[PDB]
RNA sequence: AGGAGUGUUCCUGUUUCCGAGCUCGGUUUCUGUGAUGCUGGCUAUCGGUUCCAACCGACGUC
RNA sequence: CAAACUUUAAAUGGGUAAGAUCCAGUGGUUACUUCAUUGAACUGCUGGGAUUAAUAUGACUCCAAGUGGGCCAUUUUUGGUAAGCAGAACUGGCGAUGAGGGAUGCUCCUAACGCUUGGUUAAGGUGCCAAAAUGCUCGCUCAUCAGAUACCAUAAAAGGUGUUGGUUCAUAUGAACCAGCCCUGAAAAUGGAUGGCGCUGAAGCGGGCUACCGAUACCAGGCCAUUGCUACUAAUUAUCACUCGACCUUUUGUAGCAAUGAGUAGGAAGACGUGGGGAUUGUGACGAAGCGUUCGGCGUAAGCCUGCGUGGAACAGUCUCUAGUGCAGAUCUUG
């Protein structure tokens, strides 16, 4: 987890 | 044409500043002081910093009118001079009174920032020549002035090393030289 | 053509330490290693290639003869230099053979046309 | 080190020399006007709405007037970028900026200077000089010659 | 194994490398102003529409 | 001529009163850079860039301000500057005069072979022949500001009989560089070209 | 061995030239900077430019936006450097005179029956080289999905950003942050 | 651009920058030569001057003097300070 | 500086001397922007690929 | 006398302001404010003003890498007997960086690097090694361990009737004090270091004065690349005096002008090469692929082309699509 993204799924 | 490497390039100069004026305190008391140095710009450089001993003046403070350039009344004859100076020894300041002779004014200071340095290790920076009068031979009191003084003064050349002009020298000679001369 | 000709180099660049192992090619790599000697540009040392051993632009790829090489294969492929005889000499392939040779460089006299190659198969 | 909000103010926030004592009253009869300078001087007198250390001896604009109170907006670096900071302040601890005053002085003179041509046909090109070099004259008066001193230990 | 506590060097010099100034803005912003007030400047520009 | 003759006639009067005249103090300025790129603080960094000094042995003419003279009291041991004269600023502007010609953003730095360069670009203030700039220059004209930032900043080469010692001043016995020479570095720059 | 900043050599931050390889695309700005350097308008420098933008700066504008900035001058030539989208809101289409690159079948449809010319851009070249009485017009730039998420990032005190989430409702980023009773607002 | 010509040096391409430079080369070369329609101007001014000199040279010593004598009483003067201080202290 | 050409008609320079009030206009020869000019050796040198000598240089990763 | 005292109080640094986002005059809006068209803020109109100190100069949004062990130097400075020790402040370096000097040295000095022809210097030097002075000119020094160039590769207290000057007293001589060079103080283990040889009318120590030598720095010029600016269609741009001749552009380009050019981690751009697919142009039993080679050539380079020999059956150019696509290293794997 790094940067703006989704939070992934 | 005139050889340039005998001498020091000392010239003696006439400095006269006299602070600058204000609403308080209209025209000021004028300045002069004779000094020693390489050029017109360098004598009001140590103009300045004489002066900021003496009184409560500075280069921003002050205003310089005339740097006159003076040199010998007569540059053909010889002469005695008694240089007073003061400099700065890694323990503390002495002043001193030596005597030298040259034709000017200018060969004593060159002849004497040699000497002093050459003995007392006093740098550049150090040494301020006070003031630099002419003396009558009757007034030296330097033993190694005094010897000189007097007519019918001779002196044999002794052991005749010549500096040869460039050109005139080769490595290698034949005959082995002759220095007694005669 | 034929203008001057001047070439900044004339050795190649050689790959650092070539000539001490068999396994390291004559071909140019950039030395990438830290510590490097020729990358971090000491003196006495293998020299890099920069752009700035670039030749003319007037000049590039210009044969000592004064013309530029373009290689052909066929008698059908030589007709295109006809109004660049002058700019071009031509270098027969390769592959070809010592019948197809015998055409091509019998009907580049009749253009004209200078061929890099001669007593070439014979 | 320890940080309070006031830490190290000591000599910063101290009243002064023989200057002990409230606030006069005709300082606090003071006006500040919306988009006016003010340089922020914490009095430590009076703790109530004294601002925080940094701020003290800035100068900013007056953005609201609060009834017991001045919003001055100061600015602030913070690394790479200012950025205009809105703090509120009790009216003890504002001065009235001295600033401006050359500049709204200058203002009023140079723009009536302009005004007046009219018909002369201004092109005036109103503007300060900056003393730079002295023109020459002659100059005259009592002497002394100086030479250096001899050196004495005293 | 320590190791350093802290350091400003090189910090000035990262800063000043891009110290931007906010662009000045014509009108000033309301934020942290008087309700009061504010109350009353929507109330003004009601009545003159 | 005529001023330098003139000059002459008042310090004569003057001295057979009793006074001295005191000189009008220099307007212009020529500084030239001594010491190089490497290991400058950076107020002495941002202020050569405001006097277009850029690299080494490039010269400036430069206005005399009370302003402009406490910029350079933070410059100058990277810095030889002093008082110009009219055979050296001839010399370099006829010799080494290049001219800045564009928008903001590129300008081009041309050289001045004809007059017409010069006419197009400064021929609001008079000023259409390269003499018209000589005259701006060493007089100091109400468009000094104007004449000067059309000059490229002038690109001298190293000095013929060389430096004595860059650390040390020109003032100091022993004969240093930086500082400003009033008069002096007139000798200097006739040997930079 | 220059005191310079980046030594520049300083590059420009806009597109250079163009990046397509639709042939009719690179015509048309064979055209527009022929008449762009020879001309001296204006307007053909900045159609110039805004034909060798990215697709989302060509940006549809609609017919009934269309009607609104050209009210007040019925008779001038309506330039739009980008699509144009028939509004299904508008019932009655006014009739213009448009120019633009591509229109869609509808708004096509939608004009011309309306009574309304409906031109390219190098037809507009033939009746007006100087773009002489035209209104260049630009559909709004930042008012797509992906420019709501853009600025101060949305868990940072009084922005306005949305976040990147999978789905919506609650249960998704509607706790810690968002509410007060959730440790803190914000 | 073939070169970038010379100013100062060459001629033609000289007198197009300056174009005065022509006229200010003969004046100073045919004031120095015999020719004596611009070295009468030289001689006439020489000689103004060289009488003027002999008018002044009374007052130049002056200056001389002025100096020598201020600074020989100053040097007279520190040395009689030096002379009292070893008498009143002893 | 170099594949030809014609030639100064315009242009700047230097120059013949005629008139107008140091400055401008008209006129004749000469030279530039429009200059490469004369001459010799070799038809093997020049040049190139290889190996060798000499003077100076030259002691992957965390 | 005071880091945890202060009446007083510097330098160097820090804030704000220096007009087109301005100034004044006059009317309106308002639940605010006033005792009150009194104010306040915001607005309409009407004047006044174009850069109102110096100098220089064109000035958001998105996406993402690497990095989060640092070390050194001058000045400031805390712990410590001190440390090539530990911890801070400001700036500059080294790290990421060569070139010339300091004999030799990551950090000192000069000075920052495209390929080069000529000229000039910097720091630093000129007896020989070693390019340039056994140059010129004036002092001091004799060492039975002389001395010899910043950082730097150690020296002190205390002495000297060794010598060279100075300061100040006392009768020619006699004291006292000061500071130059030299000597004493000055002891370590392989054989050894002003870098060496050596050097004493220096080739030593402290000064002068000319010229010279000395960088990839500075200056003018030629070529290569980058960035920026110009100019290119009633398409015969054709060389900026004018005809013929030869090169010359495919604006996803050419031609012209100017300035610029170091680089690890990292980012981006254009090329070179390999195995297959599609399209197209071809080579080959009169000799394809591969291999070898001082026959060679072209390109900054990756690489490409080619003579001769061997070889004996298939291969290549161009534009595209695709990937099990480039090796010196892994105590790599197999031989």
């Amino acid at each position: 987890v790094s940067k703006n993204n989704v939070l992934p799924n | 044409k005139a050889d340039p490497t005998l001498q020091q390039k000392i010239s003696q100069y006439q400095v006269v500043g006299r602070k600058q004026p204000t609403e308080a305190e209209p025209n000021p008391s004028l300045f002069r002081m004779r000094l020693f140095a390489r050029n017109k710009v360098l004598a009001v450089s140590k103009f300045w910093y004489l002066l900021k001993k003496m009184k409560k003046v500075k280069k921003s403070t002050g205003e310089i009118l005339a740097v006159n350039e003076i040199r010998e009344k007569r540059p053909t004859f010889v002469k005695n001079f008694g240089v007073w100076l003061r400099y700065d020894s890694r323990t503390g300041t002495h002043n001193m009174y030596k005597e030298v002779r040259d034709i000017s004014q200018n060969g004593a200071v060159s002849q004497l920032y040699a000497e002093m340095a050459g003995r007392h290790r006093a740098l550049p920076s150090n040494i301020q020549i006070i003031r630099v009068a002419e003396i009558k031979a009757s007034q030296c009191r330097r033993a190694h002035m005094q010897q000189l003084f007097d007519s019918k003064l001779k002196l044999p050349a002794i052991r005749r090393i010549f500096p040869t002009p460039k050109d005139k020298k080769s490595v290698f000679c034949a005959r082995k030289p002759t220095l007694f001369l005669h | 053509v034929k203008r001057s000709i001047v070439k900044k180099r004339v050795k190649s660049f050689p790959r650092f330490q070539s000539d001490r192992y068999k396994r390291v090619k004559s071909s140019w790599r950039k030395p990438k290693g830290i510590d490097c000697r020729v990358r971090r540009k000491f003196k006495g040392t293998n020299t890099m290639p920069n752009i700035g051993y670039g030749s003319n632009k007037k000049t590039r790829h210009m044969l000592p003869n004064g013309f530029f090489k373009f290689l052909v294969s066929s008698p059908k492929d030589i007709e295109l230099l006809l109004m660049h005889n002058t700019k071009f000499a031509a270098e027969i392939a390769h592959n070809i053979s010592s019948r197809k040779r015998r055409e091509i460089l019998e009907r580049a006299d009749q253009l004209n046309v200078l061929v890099l190659n001669r007593s070439a198969r014979l | 080190t320890s940080f309070g909000k006031r830490a190290r103010t000591r000599q910063k926030f101290s009243k002064g020399f023989r200057r002990h004592g409230m606030p006069a009253v005709s300082r606090l009869l003071v006006i500040h006007k919306k988009g006016d300078y003010v340089d922020i001087v914490c009095d430590p007198s009076v703790q109530k709405g004294m601002p925080y250390s940094y701020y003290h001896g800035r100068t900013g604009i007056v953005f609201n007037v609060t009834q017991r109170a001045v919003g001055v907006e100061v600015n602030k670096v913070v690394g790479n970028r200012v950025i205009k900071k809105r703090i509120h302040v009790r009216l003890e601890h504002v001065r009235k900026s001295r600033c401006n005053e050359l500049f709204l002085r200058r203002v009023k003179e140079n723009d009536a200077a302009h005004h007046e041509a009219h018909l002369k046909g201004e092109s005036i090109k109103t503007k300060r000089q900056i003393p730079g070099p002295k023109p020459g004259c002659f100059v005259s008066g009592t002497m002394e010659v100086l030479e250096p001193a001899p050196f004495v230990e005293s | 194994a320590k190791s350093k506590n802290h350091t400003n060097h090189n910090q000035n010099k990262k800063a000043h490398r891009n110290i931007k100034k906010p662009q000045r803005k014509r009108k000033m912003s309301t934020k942290g102003m008087c309700p009061k007030f504010l109350r009353n400047q929507r109330a003004c520009k009601r009545g003159m529409m | 001529r005529k001023e330098r003759e003139n000059l002459i006639k008042l310090k004569r009067e003057a001295k057979a009163k009793g006074g001295f005249y005191k000189e009008p103090e220099a307007k212009v300025i020529l500084a030239t850079r001594i010491k190089g790129i490497n290991k400058l603080a950076p107020k002495p960094k941002m202020i050569l860039r405001l006097f277009r000094l850029r690299q080494l042995h490039n010269a400036v003419f430069i206005k005399v301000n009370k302003a402009t003279i406490e910029m350079l009291k933070a410059v100058q041991p990277f810095i030889t500057y002093g008082y110009p004269t009219l055979k050296t600023i001839r010399q370099l502007i006829y010799k080494r005069g290049y001219a800045k010609v564009g928008k903001p953003g590129a300008h081009s730095r041309i050289r001045l072979q004809a007059n017409d360069i010069v006419s197009q670009h400064l021929g609001k203030y008079g000023i259409h022949g390269v003499e018209d700039l000589v005259h701006e220059i060493y007089t100091c004209g109400p468009y000094f500001k104007q004449a000067n930032n059309f000059l490229w900043p002038f690109k001298l080469n190293s000095p013929r009989k060389g430096f004595t010692s860059k650390r040390h001043g020109y003032n100091e016995p022993r004969k240093g560089d930086w500082g400003n020479r009033e008069e002096m570095i007139n000798e200097l720059v006739q040997r930079m070209i | 061995g220059i005191d310079l900043e980046r030594n520049g050599r300083k590059k420009k931050g806009g597109r250079r030239t163009v990046k397509s390889q639709n042939p009719y695309l690179r015509l048309l700005v064979k055209l527009y900077q022929f008449l762009a350097r020879r001309t001296n308008s204006r307007f053909n420098a900045v159609v110039l430019k805004r034909l060798m933008n990215p697709k989302r700066l060509k940006a549809p504008m609609s017919l009934s936006k269309l009607a609104r900035h050209m009210k007040g001058k019925e008779d001038h030539i309506a330039v739009l450097v980008g699509s144009v989208t028939d509004d299904i809101r508008m019932v009655h289409a006014p009739k213009l005179t448009v120019c633009a690159l591509r229109f869609s079948e509808t708004a096509r449809r939608r004009l011309e029956k309306a009574g309304g010319e409906c031109l390219t851009f190098d037809q507009l070249a033939l009746r007006r080289p100087k773009g002489s009485k035209c209104v260049l017009l630009r559909a709004a730039t930042k008012s797509r999905e992906a420019d709501k998420h853009f600025g101060a990032a949305p868990g940072t005190p009084g922005s306005k950003a949305r976040p990147y989430v999978r789905s919506t409702g609650r249960k998704f980023e509607k706790a810690r942050g968002r509410r007060k009773s959730r440790g803190y607002k914000n | 651009r073939g070169q970038k010509k010379n100013l100062l040096k060459n001629h033609a391409v000289l007198c197009r920058v300056n174009p005065a430079a022509r006229n200010l080369k003969i004046l100073a070369r045919l004031a120095q030569t015999e020719g004596t329609k611009q070295r009468a101007l030289v001689l006439r001014k020489k000689q103004a001057n060289r009488e003027e000199h002999k008018k002044h040279r009374q007052s130049a010593r002056r200056f001389a003097a002025e100096i020598r004598q201020a600074f020989s009483d100053k040097m007279a003067a520190e040395l009689e300070a030096a002379a009292r201080r070893k008498a009143e202290e002893a």
